[PDB]
């Protein structure tokens, strides 16, 4: 419910170290690529703002009372440590994200990529030599810096403990309020006038910061950190078929960090939810209703994995059986793909084995290759100050990066309960599924910029349903696999494998023996991942990778159906609540041939308050957009001659080029409309003495042509002849604009038509 | 955070003392050269321009020591320094009510032809005088007190010593501080902590500091000449006129438009009289020479300057550009107008009709004319056809002169720190340096140095009374240039220093060498 506003006061610099075109440094933009306030950088500023506030009422002792309050709201800083420290890290009460402009005016930037450069322009910068007084060689850059008035507005969530005396929340609100009116700028370059601000929180004034004055000398140590234990019943039913399966529907309204490993500073992203991190999400909703806790403990309930979203459904790990082109096909290109489970590699061509990605769905005659997904993904990098230098250093790391699943991406897991789980919800909420709406934070990095997705419930679907197929049996690990040999450690084979499903199904299975077709085509995985509630890492899982695929001759006995369905819902092997172990059984994809496929803005209202400030993006997007078609128009011969009557003939230019620059030096007076009287006195003055209107003589009417471009208004944009659609975003803007840069688009055209003149008759006289 | 004991807000008004010119990336289809303009279109000062303006200036003060100016304005190298202690912001100027940005026309004269070069021509826009922005100071002191030096900072700024933006040595830049407030928060602790949240600070006397503090001028010795125009002496207009073709220049300073002789045009008629008298001495030839190169000759590379051009002279790479350590102020005339007074001038259309009205306004003779054109006096020239006699078709034209516009004297401040810089401290090198500037001004006083437009066509012969050298912390053997003249052949300077200034000279011309060359 809390926001802060950010009002920035002069040109504001953010957060890249990327440059561009021939920008030098460039500011950080959001997935509309309007330019914003990270939610880091804003915690960032936000912190050492409160903790100058804290430094102060502990008369600049470094550690005391007050400085305890700070890692009380923004959470401890480890990797500042300095001795044995025995309890946990504290995590933050604040959660700050990123501050975005006011959605109304983003809105009206849709698609106008020229307006979106216009909201920044080039600052220059040097640096000069203290004894010669000149600039240094390499010295040089221009840098881009928004402008000024842009305000923007961030989320802000205090999760406050549920037990905080009033007199502690009004600390708490005390500090925040203190911290947010001493802050004064941010991002690069402050200490030279950049980024001026001012935050101010909803709801905090200098009623906050009064009563915390008046206050101060009575404030005690924050209360301890306890950490939210589970809590068991051992109440659940036992789990009875049928199984329930909900389909959850996750979209990231923030990009989504979730670390497949670090190499280097650069923190690497999955490209799926995993379902560990929806967990805490199902505890939060249904925990209400069931033991939750035991239920995972029994195995009655599963989240998968949420995989990106295609014909409607999850999509599906690429089988590691297809095998593209390596000269021009795959999935990636749409054709030359080969199900080496079924087909022979083709005479001459070599292949590539498919390695990622997701697949849409496909059926026993799809005639097409299945509808490939994409996920995007975006790496954002970040730095840490260390305080007394004010400056990122190496004991403090300073530089970082994560890889990011970007916003707008929607993902598909499922919720699957045991029919008597559902009924135990049923008994006591007939909307239960309502209720499993929800937006939460997942992933690396949760509290601030990154993490924000939402959580909607379809309707239950049915149970997959395989084809009982008593020749071969295929599978599809949609998932990671872990098995445990028979030492309990997961150094398992593929041999472990057989027996499990052989065991599993009552069946005998043998690898099939055709030479030219492969039966097995798996990759190792290894998951390292912390585990929150241990405070400890989780042991090291190993297994196969989603997408590896094996097929086996059926030796004796008979495959049961009804089984292959219940595996298929409740996977197979370790850790399968996660989502684990998720497989397919004679998917039809695997059991095609395949190489003969191929694939298949409005305005802002009068009213809005940032009319103010799109005025003066429209501005600067018009003057560039005037400018550059000046200079296309003043590069041809025969329209210099259509606008003005200025022409070439042989040597001579007509008019002399003094003819034209006199004219041009009364036209630099024409600075607004009521001004045309000058340059049409100029003209009738000149067009009275004889010997002067004759040296326009054997000019296209060039006389003439002034007094119109001059003295009708609506003649220079005709000239110009741009659309200015793309360039505007406030509602009348046009007329507006057309009207006040009008005297302005007559001087720039009318400059580069007699440059472009002088530049082609240099030609001329040099032949 | 990083710990400050106190945090001082130190700010006031900076005015413009001369036009400024704080450069935007440049170009605007009005001028070649465009001032720097905020998000908003504002003209302003860039924090990182002042800011490094006051750095300079103190790097100047201590002796280029880096030790003391990176514990004020921080460091990027050193493992204990990092980020700035002082903050500047951004300001915006506020430009005199009606007043508005002026464009000043520039071109280059060949040295060898006298007439402009190609392709040298260019225009400024300028912030004009008197234009005020705030000075926007903080400091966050971690010691007790207020450095020294950011005390000796202030007292130069009020001063007026500071120069900020381009064409500083050429008329542009100089600022002033009034109106210095200084106010310190104690965020050291709660009394103070809470101060700068709700009480806005505590006040401090600026005249107790500035009373435990001597203000050490830099090295430099100032010229001032007063001058009276015995020919008209006139800077043409950007354009023709009227009723008149040829306009006199003039600029605002404040409520009243002034006539104006640019710094810009007595530096450039300085510098052709020394570059001569060099290459006569050396019997040097100019006329082989691209302009880039003619400008380009010792002494005047150290007094007037050079333009930055990087070389890998000896597989070293070295740059020989370098600042002028002369510079000039424009030179505005004692008579003023109101700014519609003048552009009753400038939109006359009759001789003499409507232009007589204009006129008598302007130099304040409302009712006699023939006092007025003993002030600014309209003349008419014919070129007359030689075959013929009577006057060649199309060419009449006339030049308002301004035969009777007093001036005031001329201010050139030439900065002996700067020199002796260049010359790696050696005082011995000041005097062909000292030399050379005391024979221009010895052509100066003796007519052989002409000013303005029209100078071989009637115009531009200046009378010298007398040149006042005032400087400041002059070296000992240099001390005897503290000096009122009148004569015009400095027989008013001391025979002994006169004699040894002519000494070194001639020494000096025995040997022509790069005298910067250590
Ligand atoms: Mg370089
Ligand atoms: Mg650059
Ligand atoms: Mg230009
Ligand atoms: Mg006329």
């Amino acid at each position: 419910g809390i926001e802060i506003t950010i009002t920035m006061q002069s040109d504001w610099h953010v957060g890249t170290g990327m440059g561009r075109g021939e920008l030098d440094s460039v500011v950080q933009r959001d997935g509309d690529n309007l330019p914003y306030i990270p939610g880091k950088t804003l915690t960032g500023i936000l912190r050492d703002s409160c903790e100058q506030v804290a430094l102060g009422l502990d008369n600049g002792q470094t550690r005391g009372l007050w400085h305890g309050w700070i890692n009380f709201i923004f959470g401890d800083q480890p990797a500042l440590a300095q001795g044995a420290i025995e309890p946990e890290p504290r995590p933050a009460l604040i959660a700050i994200g990123s501050a975005h402009l006011d959605p109304k005016l983003k809105a009206a930037f849709q698609g106008k990529k020229q307006l979106q450069e216009a909201i920044a322009f080039m600052k220059p910068g040097v640096a000069i030599d203290a004894i010669t007084g000149t600039a240094k060689k390499d010295f040089l850059r221009f840098e881009e810096v928004v402008r000024l008035g842009a305000k923007l507005t961030a989320e802000v969530e205090l999760n406050l403990p549920d037990n905080l005396s009033e007199t502690n929340k009004k600390v708490i609100a005390g500090i925040l309020a203190s911290g947010a009116k001493l802050t004064e700028r941010l991002g690069g370059k402050r200490r030279r006038g950049n980024g001026r601000c001012e935050l101010k929180f909803s709801g905090y004034s200098d009623q906050q910061i009064q009563w915390l004055k008046d206050n101060y000398q009575s404030v005690d140590q924050p209360p301890k950190y306890q950490q939210n234990k589970l809590q068991s019943a051992g109440d659940n039913p036992e789990q009875q078929p049928p199984w329930h399966i909900i389909p959850l529907t996750i979209k990231t309204l923030s990009p989504v960090v979730l670390p497949a490993r670090t190499v280097g500073n650069v923190v690497e992203c999955l490209d799926y939810i995993p379902g560990r991190y929806l967990l805490g999400y199902i505890h939060k909703t249904l925990g209400e209703y069931f033991d939750v806790s035991q239920a995972i403990a029994a195995g009655d309930l599963i989240i998968t994995n949420a995989t990106i979203k295609i014909d409607g459904k999850a999509g599906r790990a690429t089988p590691f059986c297809l095998f593209g082109e390596k000269l021009d096909g795959g999935l990636g290109k749409g054709k030359g793909v080969y199900n080496r489970f079924q087909e022979s590699e083709p005479d001459g061509i070599q292949l590539k084995g498919e390695r990622g990605g997701y697949v849409g769905q496909f059926e026993q005659e799809q005639r097409n290759l299945p509808n490939t997904g994409k996920i995007n993904s975006e790496l954002f990098t970040h730095n840490t100050i260390q305080d007394d230098v004010q400056r990122p250093t190496s004991d403090v790391g300073g530089v970082y990066s994560y890889e990011a699943i970007i916003a707008g991406q929607t993902f598909v897991a499922e919720l699957r309960l045991p029919d008597s789980l559902v009924k135990q919800i049923t008994s006591k909420n007939k909307n239960w599924q309502a209720q499993l709406k929800a937006t939460i934070r997942i992933g690396q990095s949760k509290k601030d910029q990154y993490g924000k997705i939402e959580v909607t419930s379809g309707n239950s679907a049915d149970l997959p349903k395989p084809t009982g197929n008593n020749k071969t049996l295929s599978i599809w690990f949609l998932s990671d696999i872990l098995l445990r040999g028979d030492r309990l450690n997961f150094n398992a084979t593929p041999d472990d494998l057989k027996k499990y499903l052989e065991n599993a199904l009552d069946i005998k299975l043998k690898e099939r023996s055709d030479n030219d077709l492969i039966c097995i085509a798996l990759r190792s995985q290894r998951t390292e991942s912390w585990q929150v509630r241990w405070g400890l890492p989780r042991p090291s899982l190993v297994g196969w990778q989603a997408g590896s695929c094996l097929i086996y001759d059926i030796e004796s006995g008979t495959v049961n159906a009804e089984k292959l369905q219940e595996l298929m819902i409740t996977g197979i092997g370790d850790r399968c609540t996660e989502g684990y172990g998720q497989i397919g059984f004679n998917d039809p994809l695997l059991s095609a041939s395949l190489g003969k496929l191929t694939a298949k803005s409005n305005p802002l209202p009068t009213n809005h308050p940032t009319q103010d400030y799109a005025r003066l993006i429209e501005k600067a997007a018009w003057r560039e957009a005037i400018q550059n078609k000046a200079l296309a128009l003043a590069s041809s011969r025969a329209k210099r001659e259509e606008i003005l009557g200025i022409k070439i003939m042989g040597k001579d230019s007509q008019p002399t080029m003094t003819q034209l620059g006199g004219f041009r030096s009364v036209l630099k007076r024409l600075h607004s409309r009521n001004n045309r009287d000058i340059v049409t006195g100029y003209l009738t003055a000149l067009e009275q003495v004889s010997n002067r209107k004759e040296k326009w003589s054997n000019t296209s009417q060039g006389l003439t042509k002034i007094r119109n471009l001059v003295t009708q208004e609506n003649l220079i944009w005709n000239h110009l002849d741009i659309d200015f659609s793309p360039l505007t975003i406030t509602q009348n803007g046009v007329n507006q604009l057309k009207s006040e840069l009008w005297a302005e688009a007559v001087r720039t055209l009318v400059d580069a038509i007699i440059r472009g003149h002088k530049r082609d008759l240099e030609k001329a006289q040099e032949n | 955070a990083r710990k400050v004991t106190t945090r001082w807000k130190i700010t006031g008004t900076l005015i413009a003392e001369t036009p400024l010119h704080i450069g935007g990336v440049g170009g605007d289809a009005d001028t070649d050269l465009a001032l720097a303009v905020n998000g908003a279109g504002e003209y302003y000062v860039p924090g990182t321009s002042l800011a490094g303006a006051l750095r300079g200036w103190m790097t100047q003060l201590l002796n280029n020591d880096e030790s003391q100016i990176k514990d004020l304005w921080g460091d990027h190298l050193d493992a204990k320094r990092g980020a700035s202690f002082v903050i500047v912001d951004d300001a915006v100027i506020h430009i005199p009510n009606n007043a508005d940005v002026e464009i000043r026309e520039g071109v280059g004269i060949d040295r060898h032809f006298g007439t402009a070069a190609n392709g040298f021509k260019y225009s400024r826009a300028v912030i004009p005088k008197g234009s005020k922005f705030k000075l926007p100071l903080t400091f966050d002191s971690q010691d007790d007190g207020l450095p020294n030096a950011l005390i000796q900072l202030l007292c130069a700024l009020e001063a007026g010593d500071i120069r900020l933006g381009a064409a500083k040595t050429r008329g542009l830049g100089r600022i002033k501080l009034d109106d210095l407030k200084l106010k310190s928060f104690a965020l050291d602790k709660p009394e103070g902590i809470f101060s700068a949240l709700l009480d806005q600070g505590k006040k401090l006397d600026w005249n107790q500091l500035k009373a435990n503090v001597t203000y050490q001028s830099p090295p430099y010795l100032g010229i001032s000449i007063t001058w009276n125009p015995k020919d008209p002496v006139m800077v043409k207009a950007e354009g023709d006129g009227l009723a008149i073709d040829i306009l006199p220049l003039v600029s605002q300073v404040g409520s009243d438009v002034r006539f104006v002789i640019p710094g810009s045009s007595i530096k450039g008629i300085l510098r052709t009289q020394a570059e001569r008298i060099i290459r006569t001495i050396c019997q040097s030839n100019g006329s082989e020479k691209n302009f880039l190169e003619q400008l380009r000759i010792n002494l005047v590379n150290e007094l007037f300057g050079s333009a930055s051009l990087s070389q890998k002279q000896n597989g070293k790479d070295i740059d020989l550009g370098k600042i002028g350590a002369l510079a000039v102020n424009d030179c505005f005339s004692s008579l003023s107008m109101t700014p519609d007074q003048w552009k009753a001038v400038e939109n006359a259309t009759e001789m003499t009709g409507n232009l007589q009205p204009a006129l008598k306004q302007a130099t304040g003779y409302p009712n006699n004319i023939s006092q007025a054109y003993k002030v600014l006096q309209p003349a008419m020239h014919v070129a007359v056809d030689r075959w013929t006699g009577g006057a060649a078709e199309g060419m009449l034209y006339s030049v308002l002169e301004p035969i009777g516009v007093t001036w005031e004297p001329i201010q050139v401040h030439l900065d002996i720190a700067r020199l002796k810089n260049y010359y790696h401290g050696k005082e011995e090198k000041l005097k062909p340096a000292i030399a050379l500037l005391l024979l221009v001004l010895r052509d100066l006083a003796n007519k052989k140095i002409p000013v303005g437009y029209g100078t071989n066509r009637g115009m531009g012969t200046i009378t010298v009374s007398q040149i006042t050298l005032n400087g400041k912390a002059l070296p000992t053997e240099l001390e005897p240039l503290n000096k009122t003249m009148t004569c015009p052949n400095l027989t008013d300077l001391d025979e002994a220093f006169r004699q040894d200034l002519s000494t070194a000279w001639k020494e000096w011309i025995a040997d022509p060498i790069d005298l910067c060359q250590q």
